[PDB]
RNA sequence: AGCCAGGAUGUUGGCUUAGAAGCAGCCAUCAUUUAAAGAAAGCGUAAUAGCUCACUGGUCGAGUCGGCCUGCGCGGAAGA
């Protein structure tokens, strides 16, 4: 989750599991579970909801401007 | 199957197989409700392993009785007791042993019974069909003795009566022993283990007696519960036997090669004949009900007749989802699971050719009703289409039924993030 | 005789010692159950405070026997909401420790010298002398 | 040095021949024999062995410590003999014996015989483990290296041929 | 191992070694550090 | 770091409180927690007081330059390790052997408290209560 | 150097009232206890664990430890 660019934010342990939050990045998350599964040994499931926007340096979204409806 | 030479009568044994993947696991959702048991399969030298614990969730869910079988024991590795014991502390079960391993590997000749307190060993050199019983072996005399011993005390357990007997020093007879083991496999006490190799084509046969032995009967699982569309629960137990009038349960719709529909359909009760009238009362729609077909010995058997307990299938044309309730027009409408999983992974999709995005928006309109686990989407940045599903591979042996069932071909994407700038 | 297999030196808000999903990621693989988790200890607390951590020993048995003496939380500790300052140690030369007084520092290394004993009440009065001073800023009196 | 400068206290009952550099040493086991590089001096002094460097011979100090040591490990070779530990870790990986030959079931589909040089007596008080007896230190070291070396012990899940005390440093897979 | 024209210990746990005129690093610890020549 | 100086300051300043103090008794503690040597410390001077350091001074010639003053005899500590504590309270009191009555209850070993000839006593307990 | 234990009671130092838990969020801390606790530099790092900073304690008893200047060498050093 940190090798995404994402902050956890508290990771209270429940019995039988551990219970991870973090404020991931959307565009670091779409194939999280295949790669979680790996991490895991596919005892895991990963639950996303949107939450806010920030900010991180990418001329990506400049490097896709004028490639579709410019 | 009547019995491996001990024999009680035509049974049909009703049997539904399971995949194993957690991508397409709506196939064990569905097919855990639908069962009345489960023969929990394992590897002898695997044990139990990431999809055996979440399987076991799954019928935990719908609290379903199981026994469970041990596979493969001729590999180098594999030892029962120690995949016993995993259950043991895997799983949080009671693994009660009821058989028992003579031999790993090459040595896997057959099986020590607690009961029969016999191990029979097949005759796999002529065929695995033909079997044999052998008085008391020597060389698990010793362990089956205290192993048999611990099943009598599970025995003892099950029943206050029975406790107190075995407290009389006194055994238990042919009856009691199984009696009291079934009587509450029912309620999901305790998962019943037995060994064998189907490669090898031992245990397996024995394996199929247990199931008749301790796994439930429609007429032995408690009966179901039952809901009208308003009444927030008109009781609705549906007797199983087929004296109330029509009611089953809608398990999967089938892309069949030929017919196109082939819904599968279990009864629970209720009869329905070859033509008749029942209503979507999941979704308020009405429609006869035709051609069942039940496939036996792998022949596609066409049937006329449908009863309680009996799984068949059904040729139409309106749509029943997977969990939708096909009762009669007197209507017990609702049946409780109204649950599919949610997506896990989600990706983009659009054809390779640009016209087939019709083709494409239709064959995955097709392919979102042949599971409830497959979503189809259309986000608001743009109108690309994104197919969410369950796992890489889900969405993966999807990417390409299009291009076997529809011959439409298609190129995954990642999906394209929502960037808001201020 | 269990002590070395689970292991986790936290105490979160003691108005319930231990709550279940509170703390993090240590305790999740502790099998010491919840029913006597802050029956207890939010209780008996009072010999010291309640809203501070009771410090207590994390002894169980492997025949599932639990048996401890809970310590108390810090005079220093206290210098959050009884003492006054929010902030505190790490700064002490950049900031104050708190209005504190050392006519109350040296009763409360004297009344708080129960856990930690010694030879003579001077050495436990040292050792939560030093105790606030690891602040950096002690009362000078 | 501090090596060389200490006797070797030869037990009861053994037989130490040091004719002029090459020395036997008998005992309840078997016999060892070893040529000493010529930089140096062993005299037999009353129930000791000692080891001094001989003149013109500017190496011969490290020399005197290694002969002393080794003969040192012969003398205890006779005595009481070395015996090494193996063990195999990996499923279906046993090492049943014959005699003079371990038949190391390893993993390959080629059958492993390691016929052992003469002198070391393999013995398996498991289906999986092998026992090394010898009487020469530097041999018995050999062949449990040249077991080992058949299946190496492996970073991931510690499979293949170790010795008992050995402490393989694993290792995680990948995060993938 | 690495070939580096200059081999120094990189950990509190490796060694200087000379085998066969070779001044190599032998590292117990981590095996990342084993060097070579130079 | 004990340099010379220091050494013989301590091994001086160590043996003149039980040369002209009383009799003391010492442990053989090689393996111990520090809460092991510690609460049995923390006992050793409630018992007598608080200047004895639990620190060990069984050197080759710690005891063999400080012990030898008077009663020279009493120079039978060098062999094996101790940390000893003051017994200013009457000879042979309790903390002359509360070491070995608990060289086998929460302590690993108390050196036999092999004891000294300030007097030349023999084998006895030297305070007996007649009371 | 080798060989026999330990590296606290505030001790999760409060230390940014999630902890960066004796060893990343930042810092100044033996304060009985001392040979110990540094209150941080890898294994977990989120602890533990057994090794870790070090240090004594015992064991046996001869030099050892580093840097500086230096002479000759060593690797760096592959072509048809
Ligand atoms: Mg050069
Ligand atoms: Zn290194």
């Amino acid at each position: 989750l940190s090798r995404r660019r994402g902050m956890l934010k508290g990771q209270e342990s429940e019995v039988t599991g551990v219970k991870i939050h973090a404020e991931v990045p959307l565009s670091e998350m779409f194939g999280y579970a295949t790669q979680l599964r790996s991490l895991t040994k596919g005892r895991a499931s990963y639950t996303m909801e949107f939450l806010k926007y920030d900010e991180a340096p990418s001329n990506v979204a400049q490097a896709v401007i004028e490639a579709r409806g410019k | 199957w009547s019995g491996m030479a001990k024999q009680y009568e035509p049974h049909r044994i009703n049997i539904i197989d399971t995949p194993g993947h957690v991508d397409f696991t709506i196939e064990v959702e569905r097919s855990m409700r639908v069962l009345d048991g489960a023969v929990m399969v394992y590897c002898a030298v695997g044990g139990v392993q990431p999809q055996s614990e979440t399987v076991w969730r799954q019928a935990n869910k719908y609290k379903v009785p199981r026994i469970a079988f041990v596979n493969k024991m001729d590999r180098m590795g594999a030892n029962f007791l120690k995949v016993v014991n995993q259950i043991k502390t895997r799983l949080g079960a009671n693994p009660v042993p009821l058989q028992l391993a003579i031999g790993a590997e090459e040595h896997f000749t057959g099986v020590v019974d607690l009961v029969k307190m016999k191990a029979i060993n097949w005759n796999d050199a002529d065929q695995g069909v033909t079997f044999e019983y052998e008085d008391i072996p020597a060389d698990m005399v010793e362990l089956a003795n205290e192993w048999h011993q611990n099943l009598i005390e599970s025995a003892a357990e099950a029943s206050e009566e029975l406790m107190e007997k075995y407290l009389g020093g006194e055994e238990l007879t042919e009856a009691e022993i199984k009696g009291a083991l079934r009587q509450r496999v029912l309620n999901n006490e305790i998962i019943l283990v037995t060994c064998g190799s189907a490669f090898k084509n031992k245990g397996v046969q024995a394996m199929l007696d247990a199931v008749i032995d301790y796994l439930p009967s429609p007429v032995d699982v408690p009966a179901i519960n039952g809901i009208l569309d308003d009444g927030k629960d008109t009781p609705a137990e549906r007797h199983a036997s087929d004296d109330e009038p029509f009611s089953a349960l809608a398990f999967k719709i089938a892309t069949d090669p030929f017919v196109g529909n082939l819904t599968f359909f279990r009864v629970y009760s209720g009869v329905v004949n070859s033509g008749d009238t029942v209503l979507n009362s999941v979704k308020a729609a009405r429609e006869r009900f035709g051609r069942i077909v039940q496939m036996h010995a792998n022949k596609r058997e066409e049937i006329k007749e449908v009863r309680a307990g009996d799984i068949a299938a059904a040729i139409g044309l309106k749509d029943v989802t997977t969990g939708d309730t096909l009762c009669d027009p007197d209507a017990p409408i609702i049946l409780e699971r109204m649950e599919f999983p949610e997506p896990v992974i989600s990706i983009a999709v659009e054809p390779k050719t640009k016209a087939d995005q019709e083709k494409m928006g239709l064959a995955l309109g097709r392919l979102a009703k042949e599971d409830p686990s497959f979503r189809v989407w259309t986000d608001e940045e743009s109108n690309q289409t994104i197919i969410a599903g369950m796992g890489e591979l889900h969405l993966d042996i999807i990417v390409d039924r299009m291009k076997r069932e529809f011959n439409v071909e298609a190129n995954v994407g990642k999906p394209q993030v929502a960037y808001r700038e201020t | 005789a269990k002590k070395v297999q689970a292991y986790v030196k936290l105490q979160v808000a003691a108005g319930m010692a231990n709550p279940s999903p509170p703390v993090g990621p240590a305790l999740g693989q502790q099998g010491v159950n919840i029913m006597e988790f802050c029956k207890a200890f939010n209780a008996k607390t009072d010999s010291i405070e309640k809203g501070l951590p009771i410090p207590v020993v994390i002894t169980v048995y492997a025949d599932r026997s639990f048996t401890f003496v809970t310590k108390t939380p810090p005079a220093a500790v206290l210098l959050k909401k009884a003492a006054g300052i929010k902030s505190g140690s790490g700064k002490p030369n950049k900031d104050k420790v708190g209005k504190i007084s050392r006519a109350q520092l040296q009763e409360i290394a004297q009344t708080k010298a129960a856990d930690m004993t010694g030879a003579d009440i001077e050495a436990m009065t040292r050792s939560i002398e030093g105790t606030a001073r690891s602040m950096g800023l002690v009362v000078e009196d | 040095s501090r090596v060389a400068k200490a006797p070797v206290v030869v037990p009861a009952g053994v037989d130490v021949k040091i004719n002029g550099q090459v020395i036997t040493i008998k005992g309840k086991n078997g016999e060892l024999t070893r040529t000493l590089n010529d930089a140096v001096e062993v005299k037999h002094a009353d129930n000791t062995l000692t080891f001094g460097p001989r003149d013109g011979y500017a190496d011969g100090w490290a020399q005197a410590g290694t002969a002393r040591a080794l003969l040192n490990s012969m003398v205890i070779g006779v005595t009481e003999g070395f015996t090494k530990k193996l063990q195999l870790v990996g499923v279906g990986y046993r090492a049943a014996v014959k005699g003079n030959v371990i038949n190391l079931s390893l993993g390959f589909s080629h059958p492993v015989d390691h016929q052992l040089p003469a002198g070391i007596t393999a013995e398996c008080p498991t289906q999986t483990e092998i026992v090394l007896k010898g009487a020469d230190k530097q041999v018995i070291g050999q062949v449990a290296a040249d077991l080992r070396a058949y299946r190496r012990p492996e970073p991931y899940k510690g499979k293949g041929v170790r010795y008992a005390d050995e402490v393989v440093r694993t290792k995680e897979a990948k995060k993938k | 191992m690495k070939v580096r024209a200059s081999v120094k210990k990189l950990c509190r746990n490796c060694k200087i070694v000379k085998r066969d005129g070779v001044i190599r690093v032998i590292c117990s610890a981590e095996p990342k550090h084993k060097q070579r020549q130079g | 770091m004990a340099l010379n100086l220091q050494d013989k300051q301590a091994i001086v300043a160590e043996v003149s409180e039980v040369a002209k103090g009383a009799l003391s008794a010492v442990v053989a503690d090689s393996r111990g927690v520090t809460v092991d040597k510690m609460t049995e410390l923390r006992k050793a001077g409630r018992e007598a007081g608080v200047y004895m350091r639990v620190v060990r001074n069984t050197l080759l010639r710690r005891a063999v330059e400080g012990t030898p003053f008077e009663c020279l005899k009493d120079a039978f500590v060098g062999p094996t390790l101790i940390a000893y504590s003051m017994e200013h309270p009457g000879a042979a009191a309790r903390l002359f052997k509360e070491f070995a009555k608990a060289n086998a209850k929460f302590e690993v070993k108390a050196a036999a408290f092999e004891g000294e000839l300030i007097p030349a006593s023999q084998i006895d307990r030297l305070a007996t209560l007649p009371t």
